[PDB]
């Protein structure tokens, strides 16, 4: 099982890189809502 | 071992996919800014209305596009912007289900009506009432007219609210009430707006009763100086008779009202033809209390017995409604000689309070 972390660390090196792009967006909106209030 | 790594991160994602909707949906919102509210006059042209806000003024106004012109006529209530005062949408069904509230079981066709005091009138409403409503097509060929209205009027403190619930409820007619109060009491100039919708949901709604307590707040000043400051004490009557002269009385709409003080009544309207029948009620009688007290007291651990035959022999000048209390006018001396199944000692001492309480 050698070709596993081979593979299975490159989906989570995607998941961080969709995680991190996600956890913006929403602080985006999480600032603007403080702006306009 | 690296697999479980990942398999918390598909959870991880999705629990954000609802974060971010939410927050994306609120900023959608916050750009549509509020509205202003009012009521119409009158109507001039598709291109121009006229209006009435809820803070005074007559605006002229306009309209958008989309909504139908049909809809709008006098009584609706609208919203319009702030700055151009273009009317665009709508809200009826000004609820208050503190004010009224149906009673669909109401038209079950059997229904339970066994309270005491009072046959005959449960017995001939039901000549009043029924035929004209279930099978009225006769009236007409025969040459008659029915009557648009009702009138019940009697001495205070006799419980006849339930029984206008009751006898529409076995006859299985959607039965609706409001008193007189909240309609002036919540809403003191926006207030014949509330009568209107409550006929035309009541017609939709069709067979139907009404009604209505404390019938004799409309009048207020009754015009007793016919200043321009009691409109509402003034229309308030008005839109009362124009609609209820709208039925054309065909037999699945008819109307009930009620007080104390007939002679205190504005038959300006509601004397002639439109509460044409007047239908006074009486007290009880030398069996009826027993009929009554039969119905409170029953239901309660007393000790059982049959003072009451011996006890309103001794009860004379009694009015109806003061039996809740007489009952309980006992219970509070039950508990004080820690007890649980009373005795008519009690109830012989009852009213010898009770009879004072009656002079304030
Ligand atoms: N005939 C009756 N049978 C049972 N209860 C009655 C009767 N008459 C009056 N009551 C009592 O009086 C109260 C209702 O009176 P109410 O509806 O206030 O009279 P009105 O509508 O004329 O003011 C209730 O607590 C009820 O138990």
């Amino acid at each position: 099982l050698d070709n596993e972390i081979r593979i299975f660390r490159s989906e989570l090196q995607r998941l961080s890189h969709e995680n991190n792009v996600m956890l913006e967006k929403i602080k985006d909106n999480k600032e603007k809502i403080k702006n306009n209030r | 071992r690296y697999d479980d790594q990942l398999k918390q991160r598909r959870q991880n994602i999705r629990d954000l996919e609802k974060l971010y909707d939410k927050t994306e949906n609120d900023i959608k919102a916050l750009q549509s800014i509020g509205q202003l509210i009012g009521e119409v006059m009158k109507e001039l042209s598709e291109e121009k209305y006229i209006v009435k806000a809820s803070s005074g003024p007559r605006y002229i106004v306009g309209v958008r596009n989309s909504v139908d012109r049909s809809k709008l006529k006098k009584g609706v209530r609208v919203t319009l912007d702030i700055t151009t005062l273009t009317i665009m949408r709508i809200l009826p069904r000004e609820t208050d289900p503190l004010v009224y509230n149906m009673t669909s079981f109401e038209q079950g066709e059997i229904t339970f009506d066994g309270i005491g005091g009072l046959t005959e009138q449960i017995r001939e409403l039901r000549e009043v009432i029924e035929l004209p409503l279930k099978n009225p097509e006769i009236f007409q060929r025969v040459g008659i007219k029915p009557p648009k209205g009702v009138l019940l009027y009697g001495p205070p403190g006799t419980g006849k609210t339930l029984l206008a619930k009751a006898v529409a409820a076995t006859i299985g007619a959607n039965f609706i009430f409001s008193p007189a109060s909240g309609i002036v009491d919540k809403y003191i100039g926006e207030s014949a707006r509330i009568i209107r919708e409550m006929f035309a949901y009541a017609k939709e709604h069709e067979p139907c009763i009404i009604f209505m307590d404390e019938v004799d707040a409309i009048g207020g000043r009754r015009f007793s100086e016919g200043t321009s400051a009691d409109r509402e004490i003034q229309r308030t009557l008005m839109e009362l008779l124009t609609q209820m002269d709208g039925f054309d009385n065909l037999g699945q709409t008819k109307i009930i009202m009620a007080t104390n003080r007939p002679d205190t009544l504005d038959p300006a309207l509601l004397r002639p033809g439109r509460l044409d029948r007047k239908v006074e009620i009486p007290l009880p009688n030398e069996a009826g209390r027993l009929e009554i007290f039969k119905i409170h007291t029953a239901k309660v651990k007393k000790t059982g017995e049959f003072d009451f035959e011996a006890a309103v022999k001794m009860s004379d000048g009694f009015n109806g409604a003061d039996i809740r209390n007489c009952a309980t006018e006992a219970g509070f001396f039950a508990i004080r000689d820690d007890r649980d199944h009373i005795n008519p000692d009690d109830l012989m001492k009852a009213v010898r309070k009770v009879a004072e309480v009656k002079k304030l």
